[PDB]
């Protein structure tokens, strides 16, 4: 259930999730600069 | 042959023979499904048939009405409902009468009854179901199997049916469940079925709980079942208390003290791990719920308004009694360790850690005694627990109360790193790391730093369960040291941090530990590189020459192995090569993002050159065709525009990745590259748009497949839009098609519903902002979308309705509102004020959860203002 938490440190789920979030902010940046 | 013989053979081990039957029954369901299900239901109803046949027949009916794939499940239901109202009428009377006539334990009727219900209930097509199911459980003369199987049906119904369309009869469903759960019920099998049946039904008993009389009757029957002499039931009922506390917290004050308190701690104090596991959870959930409330109470106050829900601080009260039950359970370590086995011992640490964040200070005086009492116990079990407990409470008491204890705890901690038992040393590095993570000032000290740094370097050569932890301890230490150096030095990077004199020694050890053969155990490889990235990122500028060298070593490895992958012997080899590739590909994303920009270019010009050489040899198929497009993506960053040079030679590979739709996974990462290619080459991707936009529209034109994809190709259409401007006209046509149809999408495919709505929103913005202007001449392509403003606002209006609202969607929807105003100019105002829900969606966004969900929402009403003083 919480096995993710025992000895919380910080693979296929991350790098992917972590790449889109970057590909997403870069989008916000690219759009925002073009908005204002 | 006879349906009876063909079914006894679907379970025949002879591969060839099994396929025969699976294709005979398969095609029989194509030619005439109505007839099929009537005959298959007859076979299930006849007690005289063989158990195998009967079960084989019911599994056939089950797989004609449901599946794991929601889109496919929603398809078998429509196909069923379109059948003759009488054919279905016979199927239902056999499937339903079957209950009680099955000597085999898991009934097949149940999962059929279930399958048909999820399809007929919504439309009131089976008015027999509920009163016949309730009748089978409450009738005094019902056999064990009859009550059991029927409750097994209701157990599946609530679990598989649309959560909404069942509240109407929540009255009937519940009277049959709690009847099965009644102490006077002779069978434990029935009780468990019912107790498990209630667990999946509480999600709509909201109308029933709002009534004292009943709620109280439910609570008693539940708590009474926590005393059943059948562990299976004991847990099941204890599971209910956990759920009941997360949905109906507002109620629990009446029962908490006089009952729940006694029940919860008795389980934690149990000798049975199953029961123990559920009682500890009970409290960490209370701890989670009373936290989620302290946030509500903190936000509502920042508005002055009363928080809709109030906390009753139950953990704070139970603190005294919980701590000794937790700290003592920490003592039951699992000698034969498994970082995949969930047990009370590990569960107890999380609860202590959570009890520390929830109540804060109060926790300290209750754990400290056990610590100082067991910190040097001759028996490690109490010694490890004395160190584990110490760590769990480092978060969420005042930093000005733990620092002195922590400082006064360092040397003993330092020693514990030389402990005879692996377990103690494993938990010691974690504690040290947490000490470095939460209260840095004690690690970065002119007293303990030198001996501490020495402790961790040796630790990298210890056992994987220690080595893996030490790495995090290092990285947490390095981040702090960096932060303690660049508080404010006027520039972006600091001059030198107190790990500058040891950096070179530190890095090479992590470069070695990365290749330790026992790397698969306890996630060493992954953690080892993860630490190197974090320690290279967080480093003093006078460590550069040491970061260059380290970067030359990582490139050298993405070669030793990246020509490995053009010579693969086995699928084992295939697998590990990619696991190494990935780890080097990701450790690459941070070394480039660190070295001089001038330097980061030459490294990229090399790796991309090698990736270009690897793509041609393995274009067909590819083990090396997934994480490679991800390595490409970052090389497409540390060149930006400069990537144009590569584009032509790489173009076809962007494509074979795009064409490969069977392995949607590659495809997903491929479609993302396109977006990044669009932002690196603004206005040079034009001679490539057209193949790509083609390969992408074909991808969506036919169903099949699978459908995480759709939402990311849509989002990218926007990226393309922005990048290629008035060249989008060609496709804008069919683009608003997929967009149009995808907004009308309807349904944990939630979470997917939101993800899809956000994609459309992001796309709409890309097209609008894409076809409008900066330093223009005049404007006006955008108005080609003008006829859609209506739908766009009306698709966003519906988003305002769904109580879902993932704060990401509110942002992109809010941001889109801004775009339309800037394009569409005060005709939009009349359309927005016509939908009051849009006003409410912007206000919800102006309240920050995630950041710049506020900024996009604060800016859309802003634009919707000075329209009011223009015309």
């Amino acid at each position: 259930p919480r096995l993710s938490q025992y000895k919380s440190k910080y693979e296929q789920s991350e790098r992917r999730r972590r790449l889109l979030e970057l590909q997403k902010s870069k989008r916000l940046d690219y759009v925002n600069h073009a908005r204002r | 042959m006879e349906l009876i013989t063909i079914l006894e053979k679907t379970v025949s081990p002879d591969r060839l023979e099994l396929e025969a039957a699976q294709k005979f029954l398969e095609r029989a369901a194509v030619e005439n499904l109505p007839t099929f299900l009537v005959e298959l239901s007859r076979v299930l109803a006849n007690p005289g048939n063989s158990q195998v046949a009967r079960v084989a027949a019911g599994l056939q009916i089950k797989n004609s009405l449901t599946s794991k794939d929601p889109d496919i499940k929603a398809q078998y239901q429509q196909r069923w409902l379109a059948i003759d109202a009488n054919a279905r009428r016979e199927v239902k009377n056999y499937v339903l009468q079957t209950l009680g006539t099955e000597t085999y334990r898991p009934s097949s009727a149940s999962q059929c009854v279930a399958g048909i219900a999820c399809a007929e209930i919504p439309v009131n097509q089976w008015p027999e179901l509920i009163p016949q199911l309730v009748a089978n459980v409450t009738n005094p003369n019902s056999t064990e199997h009859m009550k059991e199987s029927t409750l097994e049906a209701i157990g599946y119904i609530c679990q598989d049916i649309d959560p909404e369309q069942l509240q109407d009869k929540s009255n009937e469903i519940l009277t049959a469940i709690i009847q099965g759960m009644r102490k006077e019920e002779p069978s434990n099998n029935v009780k468990l079925a019912a107790t498990n049946a209630l667990l999946n039904s509480l999600e709509f008993t909201k109308a029933n709980f709002d009534k004292e009389s009943e709620r109280h009757f439910i609570m008693q029957v539940v708590c009474e079942a926590t005393q059943c002499p059948d562990t299976r039931v004991r847990v099941a009922a204890l599971q209910n208390l956990v759920k009941i506390m997360s949905l109906y917290y507002q109620y629990m004050e009446t029962y908490m003290g006089p009952a729940l308190f006694a029940i919860t701690i008795e389980a934690m104090k149990s000798d049975i791990d199953e029961v123990a596991l559920q009682g500890i959870e009970f409290w960490s959930n209370v701890c989670d719920e009373e936290m989620d409330l302290a946030i509500e109470a903190s936000e509502a106050a920042e508005q002055g308004r009363p928080p809709e829900h109030t906390s009753k601080f139950y953990a704070k009260g139970a603190l005294q009694y919980l701590v000794p039950i937790l700290t003592q359970t920490l003592t039951k370590q699992d000698e034969n360790d498994d970082d995949d086995d969930w047990n009370p011992c590990k569960a107890a640490g999380v609860c202590l850690m959570l009890l520390a964040t929830c109540c804060e200070d109060d926790i300290v005086p209750h754990v400290l005694p056990f610590i100082k009492e067991h910190i040097k116990n001759p028996d490690w079990r109490y010694r490890d627990a004395a160190v584990m407990a110490f760590g769990c409470i480092l978060e969420g008491p005042e930093p000005s109360q733990l620092k002195p204890l922590v400082i006064q705890a360092m040397p003993t901690l330092i020693e514990l790193m030389k402990d005879p038992s692996v377990v103690v040393r494993d938990t010691a590095a974690w504690t040290v790391g947490r000490i470095c993570e939460l209260l840095p000032e004690a690690a970065i000290n002119d007293v303990y730093l030198a001996p501490l740094l020495q402790c961790l370097i040796e630790g990298l050569s210890a056992e994987p369960r220690v080595a893996s932890n030490v790495c995090w301890a290092f990285s947490s230490l390095a981040e702090a040291a960096y932060e303690a150096a660049d508080v404010a030095d006027d520039q972006e990077e600091p001059a030198t941090y107190c790990l500058s004199s040891s950096f070179e020694l530190i890095v090479q050890k992590l470069l070695e530990t990365t290749d330790r053969p026992d790397g698969h155990q306890n996630n060493l490889r992954s953690s080892a590189y993860e630490s190197l990235m974090e320690i290279v990122k967080n480093s003093a500028k006078d460590c550069y020459p040491a970061v260059q060298k380290t970067t030359l070593v990582i490139m050298e490895r993405l070669q030793q192995v990246l020509q490995m992958e053009s010579h693969i012997q086995s699928t084992s080899d295939r697998i590990q090569f990619n696991d190494l590739q990935s780890l080097l590909c990701a450790t690459l994303q941070n070394v480039l993002r660190k070295v001089q920009h001038q330097d980061a270019l030459q490294i990229s010009d090399v790796v991309m050159a090698s990736l270009l050489r690897m793509f041609q040899s393995t274009a067909g198929s590819g083990g090396v065709q997934e994480d490679a497009l991800m390595a490409v993506s970052t090389l497409v960053e540390v060149l930006g525009g400069e990537f144009l040079k590569y584009m032509e030679a790489f173009k076809p590979f962007l494509g074979i990745g795009l064409k490969n739709y069977a392995e949607y996974q590659v495809c997903l990462a491929a479609v993302g590259l396109v977006g990044d290619l669009c932002r690196a080459l603004q206005s040079n991707i034009i001679p490539f748009c057209d193949e790509v936009m083609q390969l992408l529209l074909e991808n969506l034109g036919n169903e099949n497949v699978h459908r995480s994809v759709k939402p990311q190709i849509l989002s990218v259409f926007g990226d393309i839009a922005l990048a290629i401007g008035g060249e989008f006209k060609k496709y804008l046509e069919v683009v608003l098609n997929t967009l149009q149809q995808a907004s009308q999408a309807q349904v944990d495919m939630v979470d997917y519903l939101n993800e899809l709505r956000e994609s459309c929103l992001e796309a709409y913005t890309g097209i609008v902002q894409g076809l409008k202007g900066d330093q223009e001449n005049v404007h006006p392509d955008v108005m080609l979308v003008q006829p859609r403003v209506e739908f766009i606002l009306s698709f966003i209006d519906h988003i305002a309705g769904d109580e879902d609202h993932t704060d990401g969607v509110v942002a992109c929807a809010a941001g889109l509102i801004g775009d339309l105003c800037t394009a569409f100019g005060k005709d939009v105002l009349k359309l927005v004020e016509a939908r009051p829900m849009i006003h409410e969606l912007l206000t919800e966004g102006r309240r920050s959860k995630t950041n710049k969900a506020k900024t996009l929402a604060t800016w859309a009403t802003k634009e919707l203002r000075k329209l009011k003083n223009q015309a």
